[PDB]
DNA sequence: AAAA
DNA sequence: AAAAA
DNA sequence: AAAA
DNA sequence: AAAAA
DNA sequence: AAAA
DNA sequence: AAAAA
């Protein structure tokens, strides 16, 4: 009978609870929505955050980040998308991706997996196009498993390990990194027009080691700029960034009268602008807890050398803006270093100029409840500047809920033009 | 001392209805 | 007075049936009594009968996998005796394989359980923290009691035996509360 | 026992929702005038299934109204909706140092305008607790549909407006839900488009101390939107007082004409 | 010193007298020593007479359903003794049935029990969780402790048995209160 | 209860960048 | 913390005598 | 031009 | 956006 | 005159 | 003076 | 006329 | 009247 072809603009209500837990320093997916072309966005997170009961009391904060992204279903499907939307209703339904047979096979993509064992791609495929655009270090290989199901237990129950805090040991020089550079002079003769020419070769190696290895970076040393779908990466919408802290409990019977124990409890705000979405496609929230770098047998680099020259000390102007970089090893820096090729790395010529590192007695050492990296950071530099969450188990009670939890409400409104209730079960 | 995230399951309805099960049901 | 509200090794609220066997002590292929099952166990016996020979037997539950967390109690209490003296000792056992299992691995890990036996009566409540992640992937982790002798003799036991893994608790009525 | 709170499981269409109707046109010839009368009878019925399934609802949809007494049915006189909230106790000794424990406790009011009392009666106050309807093993229909085809994700709203309502399984919506006809319900064509259900953990599962529906809510439709209360006990400890208990003081005032204590024992 | 005002199986207070009586074990139709009563009971036995069987005795008492609730605590306390060696052992039990009984159904559950037995003495003071809803409509839970042997001695015990339901708790005077 | 020496492990940036690892890292 | 459901049994009296004993009776 |  | 607000 |  | 102050 |  | 006041 009466044939509908449009609808008007109406307030849907997407808001949602959420139970959330994981470990320290690996990257998970707490929320997910769905969008349409056309739609105007808005998301409004408030909850609480908490850590694991601790054997002491508190002495040093935890950092909490959550992040926001959009990514459009064609960066996902690319060609097999566009003819999806030309053909129409007799479209070819688009490829899934197999999961686990475990309940919480999927947990880093923030749901529960399906008993069939079958799932859409969108999810999984977003989830890397993330991780490897913002959260990997530059100078290290993509992640491209197919399959939810080829990951390891530990990647899929809690996520990707990320990058520990900014160090000398966390943030090295990139491996491509060279202290010499050859020129093919002559037996008894130089040219000089090409000697110029091959420093300024070595200057554009220089820029791509240091600044410039994605081709956006490239671009954006000329002067110009590119957009999201020039590179197929995901779109960040907003970054929120702060500190959880607690308070302590005070034992009251004969045997713990004089011990405490701490507990953390934060609460928090991630609010996104007003966002018009411009293509079909999901966005995602994930949230990464992280503890600052600090090491109980780590001392200062004069201290580790022993014998000191004139370079080491006198901290010259034009020997340290003159010289190649120094490569160090791990026994500079920490007690029971390695020596070995995979012990070693690069840095500024006087780089210890430039920082002070922590100091930890000797009274701490091997002490549970303090959140501290027990003697050094082991592994090859891959290893290294990966964040491990089985070393900071020292610091909690055990409990089935992980290392951190929360509990938030997710406030979503979106404009959408869809069809009511009514209009969608009534005939005429 | 958690009124938002503990309080509800949704938001605010500001929109069309959404159910329809005959009548009133409370 | 006030009631204890407190206790170790709470027991499972259905039991098997009691049963009859013959078993034989070995050393590096100890048998089990019964199939292992998930979980807490509880088991008796009209008449086991004991062959004369050096080794153990045991009794074992398999560990559930879920809540992930290395650390966990168990705990166990058990009423065994007999007609004569057989001259045995109990412990606690751990131990995994990549099937279910019908007997022990010749190796495994012990943990001392104090206890009561007067002449060939064994009695203990007590309990003790094992570790459950598997040391080798793939693999399921089994824990029980075993009773262990250097010479058994030739004999016929009865009794009681009960296994529980503390991964959740169990809530009683307090009039108080 | 009563309902859930509305979700998309708890308030299904009702169960006689025809995705069909068949005519009885000829064999190569139709009557279209006929056809137009079809649907006239069809909006009829649709509107019986899903709006006017009691009497009073019939008369109101012409814009009249029923007293109380026409269909026999009690008056309501006030409602009143509040919710719960509490604080926390922690323990101090060696065993429960960084435990906690909840304890709710909330006052209320519950007051009704004055009435005028027509006729002999009785006047009756009724309770009811009720949690959100939340369940571990819930997952959004388009991860539980897996192979997406246009109608399912385009949302377009030709497609949307004009379709009859879809029928999904209890698999769809949760782990290990069923495929058999008493697992199954209609909904609308895109209702997945216009809510978002809630995230629960796994690490989450089989903990005490949660009020959730551990896995998912089981039964035919008529078991499914009651509430069971047993799947409840893991949240609280064993008492004498149920699961929730109240002590109120209810202040009622009445103007009656009746005699005095007086009046009625002296004879003059 | 302080006193402990805490403690399990806090016993009746008026016990019933001294009785002698003779019974046999069985394995199916275990008998009951006395008539079962609401919630606590305690007697104690001057002769009692076991012929040579094989199976178990019971003292049983009857469950209090009020004050709904499935979980509860149960405790036992007994000294029985005699003057030879009959060779037994002891746990709780748990069944139901639609009428009175005089003896055990061959079906029922049994809970670890941990005390003391030297020669023939055996002496507890243990308590465990037990459930209380039927698992058929229209009967009733029966709990005891029961006593059980695969091959009973002739001869006579003599000892005194105590059973409490943990429905509702007992105040004593604290002088610092 | 304690602010500075419990929230982060330095002072605040106030000059010349100290890392390059090649890019946005997180 | 609870003052109007856990003092007194009932309201106010406002109206006519209930009780009559034969004279005071405290 | 660099604190890219 | 790790570095008290 | 009562709600004495 | 039992009936929130 | 519907967000009945 | 389930959706912080």
């Amino acid at each position: 009978s009466n044939v509908q072809t449009s609808a008007q603009r109406d307030r849907i209500d997407l808001s949602h609870l959420g139970f959330l837990s994981g470990q320290i320093g690996r990257l998970k997916t707490v929320s997910f929505s769905p969008v349409i072309a056309g739609d105007s966005f808005e998301l409004d997170a408030v909850g609480a955050l908490r850590l694991s009961p601790l054997r002491r009391g508190l002495a040093i904060d935890s950092n909490v980040d959550y992040f926001t992204f959009y990514i459009p279903y064609r960066h996902v499907y690319g060609q097999t998308w566009i003819d999806f939307m030309k053909d129409g209703v007799n479209a070819t339904p688009l490829p899934t991706v197999t999961t686990g047979i475990d309940m919480d096979q999927t947990a880093y993509l923030g749901t529960v997996n399906p008993t069939s064992g079958i799932m859409p791609k969108f999810l999984h495929q977003s989830y890397l196009n993330i991780y490897n655009n913002y959260f990997k270090a530059p100078w290290m290989p993509d992640r491209t498993e197919a399959n939810p199901s080829n990951l390891n237990d530990a990647d899929s129950r809690y996520g990707f390990r990320c990058c520990h805090l900014k160090t000398i040991w966390s943030a090295p020089l990139p491996p491509q990194t060279e202290i010499a550079r050859e020129m093919t002079t002559g037996s008894t003769t130089i040219d000089i027009m090409g000697l110029q020419s091959a420093y300024a070769k070595l200057h554009t190696d220089q820029e791509r080691d240091y600044f410039m290895q994605r081709y956006r970076d490239v671009i954006s040393s000329f002067g110009g700029k590119t957009s999201y779908d020039a590179d197929n990466r995901p779109l960040l919408l907003m970054r929120s960034n702060f500190w959880a802290s607690g308070y302590d409990v005070d034992g009251t019977d004969q045997t713990s009268l004089g011990q405490f124990s701490g507990r953390v409890q934060q609460t928090f705000k991630h609010a996104v602008p007003r966002f018009f979405v411009p293509e079909h496609g999901v966005i995602m929230t994930l949230a990464l807890v992280r503890f600052p770098p600090t090491c109980t047998e780590e001392h200062h680099y004069l201290i580790g050398k022993g014998s000191l020259t004139y370079t080491d000390l006198a901290g010259d102007p034009t020997l340290v803006g003159n010289l190649p970089p120094r490569e160090i090893a791990m026994e500079n820096l920490f007690r029971s270093g390695g020596t070995g090729t995979d012990q070693k790395f690069k840095v500024a010529e006087s780089i210890w100029y430039r920082y002070h590192p922590s100091y930890v007695d000797s009274a701490y050492h091997l002490l549970e409840g303090f959140p501290f990296l027990q003697g050094r950071p082991a592994g090859n530099m891959t290893e290294r500047v990966l964040i491990d969450h089985t070393k900071y188990d020292s610091c909690f009670q055990s409990t089935q809920l992980g290392q951190w939890n929360a509990q938030a409400k997710f406030n979503v409104s979106v404009y959408r033009s869809i069809p009511t209730v009514r209009d969608s079960i009534m005939t005429s | 001392m958690a009124k938002s995230y503990r309080r509800g399951s949704s938001g605010k309805k500001k929109g069309s209805r959404l159910w329809y099960v005959g009548g009133s049901q409370f | 007075m006030f009631q204890e509200f407190v206790s170790k090794h709470n027991s499972p609220f259905t039991s098997l049936p009691m049963v009859s066997k013959s078993v034989t002590p070995s050393v590096t292929a100890a048998p089990i009594l019964s199939t292992p099952r998930n979980q807490q166990v509880t088991e008796s016996f009209l008449d086991l009968t004991i062959a004369t020979a050096a080794g153990g037997i045991a009794s074992i539950i398999s560990v559930d996998p879920s809540a992930k967390a290395d650390n966990q109690v168990f705990s166990v209490c058990a009423h065994l005796t007999g007609a004569a003296d057989l001259k045995y000792w109990a412990a606690l056992v751990r131990f995994e394989s990549a099937t279910v299992p019908t007997t022990v691995t010749p190796t495994f890990d012990l943990f001392p359980i104090a206890g009561t036996y007067s002449n060939g009566t064994y009695i203990v409540k007590d309990c003790a923290t094992i570790k459950t992640f598997p040391n080798v992937a793939g693999n399921t982790v089994y824990v029980g009691l075993m009773l262990f002798s250097n010479s058994w003799v030739a004999g016929k036991l009865t009794g009681i035996i009960s296994i529980n893994q503390v991964r959740t608790e169990i809530t009683t009525l307090q009039p108080l509360k």
